[PDB]
RNA sequence: AUUUUU
RNA sequence: AUUUUU
RNA sequence: AUUUUU
């Protein structure tokens, strides 16, 4: 089956939305069941809050019904994993908002 | 030219080695690194190398204060959470509250709380009346390694003041380090 | 070490078992056409990844081209790229005579004004960006006859001065990119503003970005004969656009913190 | 990228931990024998498609040159190829004494012929082809006593003249490849006839390409003493031999539109 | 020939149709992180198979050469190699007075004596191997004040001997790697063996290769005053050890036939 | 050598780029290329060379004959039923069955019926009473691409003829086209 | 290096062609070649180089002896049951028990029992009693190769003792070839 | 457009 | 340990 | 057929 995940950058309303425009990426089913999705630096500054804004809406949409059979599960689990990409950087450090354990 | 791995289909079971600094693109698009500043904030020298409070201490009498040394789980210390262990120069800024006295500070790492009880060559420096020093204390532990979470990950702080008359005060203490050392990054700490 | 021989293992035997009249048998082994690959296509922000693709076909001897060698439409290819950075009519107020000096006869919302209606040229492509980033080339427009007189002050006034305008003392406004225009003397200003904000991109539908104003710098002396209906109009055309952050139709998307 | 490195990073890690005593571990990652191929294997008009193949096997240190180097069958290697173009016995029937000139002594179904019966070493191929296109070398033998005279007319009649005979002038048969041959002075005629025909083929089990036959020149003159049972032999043997129309055995299959 | 070209039949369209703003769509093809191969490994004496291996991960620029640079442990390292090779004492008996010529003081069951009790150094590896070759170093020791005098025999006795003992001729037994010792002039013997049996390996855990025994030469002449209680010991190091065959934990097994 | 591919093993699904002139093999087997005649008769230009009936029309008057020209369903020329547009120089043939008289002949790929009540410059070729022509109508059309199913994917053609008397007849038509440009293959057609 | 194919990963399907010498390693292990002795014992030669018992026939008048002589089920030539095909020189051992007399012995691959009955060109040599001699018999076979296992595999042997009073006795025979070819292995025989 | 013919 | 800074 | 031995 197929399955598309698309992004809409400091996007606030949270609510199912066509992703036509967005930044989006197909998933069909093989081997390499591991899909991923950039989003590039989006903002009005050079440098944006840490705990502030939004990232944006995040909307994984069904493509296509997760086919199956007789000795196949009717329905799977995902995971959904975040990094910085290699132009990441963090510049002030401030004081803390929560405490760790 | 680019191949079908760099646009986004990859193999969660094939990321092994721990570090794969692997390129991500599609049209329009490429890892652009854009510096704001002539230096970087996340380099472990520079970040640590800026201290942050640890605790407060209310003397009444000239008592000694031993208190365990730790890595902070509230400011921007808790970066160093993220490792499992630790070694290197340890920057200890301590604030003498008091009208008029002396107070004696050390450090060790040595956990017998009888080498303490003398303070002959545990770093004695003396700090006056209402002033402030910043000591930078060695890695003199007994252990190669600091296990970074330990309530005694960092070596154990000593403070005598030497007052003079019914004068009291407070002892606040905030610290930072000099050259971090920290390996074998672990998962990322839950919240309270 | 096996399980591909099956070409070479049948062809010799047969070569070193063959008479006068050749080999009786011809065994070739390869690689099925459908193997096991992965294809990713990338078109303008989306990554479609197939890992069971098939031969892509096309028609016969085809030109994918696309360019008209007769012309059929006499016109620059990239004139519906430029489109939207054409020169509009963004405003059209008239000058009421009796108007005291530093009176306001009309302003702009810059740079939202560009897509005012659903009739201009940018309205199209801003529906789906959020952040946008211009530069600005007005020409504000004022004609009277001869026998009449007066001065406007065209003047752009950015966010901080949109902001506090009470504050500021006019008569100083010429600190300001502006042209103080002498009616009876010339019927156009022209003015090239570019992007001056405090923040690298403004939000789309936004009067960020300050906004383009119209002031009275002296009344209008109009003789008793001459007309007394002057109009004042503020053509805007973009020097150099740019929209980056795709959003929903037309939904308002905050770029800021 | 991953998912085969198994190898050389298992190889690698115990030869930068190794001791004295060498690594303690080695990893080495290859292709499966039973990889994702297709064979495909050609016989005489046959084609079999495999895309499940294995490793070919066969005995140890075998000779297929299949040739039997003692010769314990003393032929030629080609023989069971060439035998059904060899030699044999097409027709015989008696001289019938007082048979005017013209008579026809006796014909020869062509090509159909040399599969006249099932002992005909060209019978066994023969049935497994729908098409035929063969050149024939004939050899018709007539002996008679010298006392006795007589000449019998051996002539080759494509299926043009089969056809229409009856509107063919007899005297001018001589026209066609022929053998007048005057009895008392030959035994035997030779006749080379190439593949003759309106058609590029000829169907198998067909009178077509003519037949060959046997006139009566000059009625025998047989002395009272002399014998009076002369026999007229028709022999044949196909100079070269071309059957290419596969079908099922013996079935009427049509060449023709 | 198909089924992997949808890179450069995407790649290259667009790269033929495309304008002064570039391509609008970029095509690769290639294998998946997850192939079909297989992956083998092997540490001492065992073979694993996985066809369906995955990329092996590792630690932050890690260091396998596992060496403590600081050795925080100063010995060898090959120290835990070596250790079951260690010299260790195998017997200590009594040589009570009044014990006639030829009367065995102490024996000791060669090989099996290095793993006498479960705190011998070899004690350990020998339980996981049922074959052994080994050589021998030993040191017997035997104190006496001076005022005392005698004299023992250590004798190296294999199988052979310690089988068919009473069939020798004491007094020749120094014909075997021996060594009187002459008490009151030497403490200590020393005897360098190696292996010696009729079989390439000996059985773990058995009697085999022989033993090592010390005798009576001379009995202990010890004066009135001078004590009377002097101790044998016999101490024993491998000059070069090899286990091999594999085997549960110390159980019986038979090397020969 | 050669293989699996070209021995009849292969995949519907990857035969696109269409046009994949791949040769078929086997043992005792081989493409055989054998002309009969010196040139094509499978050429665009050779077979449309050659006319076809299209239609025939009885006149009483002078009155003028407007007609849609189009492909054949019918003839030889059904072969271009496999294609979707055509392009090129088309050759129409007359027959003016006429005791006395002319027969004015006119092309025009011009839609307005208008444009053709006068004849001006739409070609009025003469053919006199009981003779025939054949005229080669350009491609004088307002479209780069004549769609070749449309009912007029073939310009219209005009016959006035000028008779004296009382006189009348009928006008046969059949064509063909010069040097024809036929792009994108369709499906084949159905029958009736 | 060495391939997993080496290490034991392998698929049983994929074994012919017949006969791969194939290496198998792991660490700390690699074939090795140790010799004992200066020949092989395992060459077809050297091993059925080596006679072995085959059968005995008590005799009392001057009669012949005609035995099918065949490859043993019994003793170490049984490893010729491993194979199909013979071809090859023969060695026959007999033993004359006799106290006076001659022994004619022969040996024919003919399976006709009258061209024994004489014994002219057959090989007639002579034993005196009490003697034994060991007549190698050449590949006089009318057949190319000898299935080994037929109860006739062998030739066979022609035995008509010349006895000269009342004298009896039993003609022990075993048997041996001298440089053997064997061809096309069969599979393992069964026990009784 | 050797998209009359060589 | 350019594991103060270049 | 170094299919006696080197």
């Amino acid at each position: 089956g197929r399955l598309r995940m698309g992004f809409f950058p400091n996007a606030t309303t949270d609510s199912t939305s066509t992703l036509d425009n967005a930044i989006y990426t197909i998933c069909d089913i093989g081997s390499d069941n591991s899909f991923e999705i950039t989003i590039p630096y989006s903002f009005s500054t050079w440098m944006r809050k840490t705990n502030g804004h939004p990232i944006g809406l995040f909307q994984i949409e069904v493509l296509n019904r997760l086919t199956y059979n007789s000795s196949s599960p009717s329905e799977v689990y995902c995971i959904v994993q975040g990094k910085m990409g290699q132009d990441a950087r963090f510049f002030c450090p401030t004081g803390s908002v929560v405490t760790f354990q | 030219t680019m191949s079908p791995n760099e646009l986004g289909l990859t193999s969660a079971q094939d990321d092994g080695p721990l570090g794969q600094e692997k390129p991500n693109y599609f049209l329009n698009f490429r890892s652009m690194n854009v510096d704001i500043f002539t230096v970087s904030h996340t380099k472990v020298d520079n970040l640590f190398g800026r201290a942050w409070f640890f605790m407060e201490h209310t003397f009444t009498n000239e008592g000694q204060w031993r208190v365990p040394l730790e890595f902070p789980k509230q400011g921007h210390g808790s970066l160093s959470l993220l490792f499992a262990y630790f070694t290197g120069e340890l920057n200890i800024h301590v604030l003498f509250l008091s009208e008029r006295g002396f107070l004696r500070v050390a450090h060790t790492y040595d956990t017998s709380n009888d080498r303490v009880n003398f303070l002959s060559s545990n770093g004695v420096i003396t700090v006056p009346a209402g002033e402030q020093m910043t000591l930078s204390a060695p890695y003199y532990s007994n252990k190669p390694l600091r296990t970074v979470r330990d309530n005694n990950s960092l070596g154990y702080l000593m403070c005598k003041p030497f007052l003079t008359g019914t004068s009291t005060g407070k002892i606040e203490v905030y610290l930072s380090l000099r050259c971090p050392n920290f390996f074998f990054p672990l998962p990322a700490p839950k919240v309270t | 070490v096996g399980n591909e021989i099956g070409g070479n293992l049948l062809t010799k035997v047969a070569d070193d078992a063959s008479n006068i009249l050749g080999p009786n048998c011809f065994a070739t082994t390869a690689e099925p056409e459908n193997k096991n690959v992965v294809q990713a296509t990338t078109t303008v922000n989306t990554t479609n990844l197939t890992q069971h693709p098939s031969a892509p076909t096309m028609p016969f001897s085809p030109d994918f081209s696309n360019v008209d060698n007769f012309h059929s439409m006499a016109y620059d290819i990239t004139t519906g790229d430029k489109n939207p950075s054409k020169l509009v009519r963004l405003e059209t107020h008239e000058w009421t005579p009796s108007w005291a000096r530093g009176y306001q006869i009309t302003h702009v919302e810059l740079p939202k004004v560009f897509w005012d209606h659903q009739d201009k040229p940018a309205y199209g492509q801003s529906r789906y960006f959020a952040a946008v980033r211009c530069g600005f080339h007005f020409q504000v427009q004022v004609n009277v006859n001869q026998g009449t007189a007066g001065s406007a002050l065209v003047v752009y006034e950015p966010k901080p001065v949109v902001t506090y305008d009470s504050k500021l003392e006019f008569g100083a406004f010429t600190n300001l990119p502006h042209v103080l225009m002498n009616l009876a003397e010339t019927t156009q200003a022209d003015l090239c503003i570019p992007y001056v904000a405090d923040t690298n991109y403004v939000k789309t539908d936004s009067s960020d970005l300050g906004q383009l104003k119209v002031y009275v710098w002296t009344p209008l002396s109009i003789p008793t004969g001459s007309a007394n209906q002057v109009d004042v109009t503020i053509l805007g055309s973009l020097l150099q656009l740019d929209f980056q952050n795709p959003r929903v139709f037309a939904q308002d998307v905050n770029i800021y913190d």
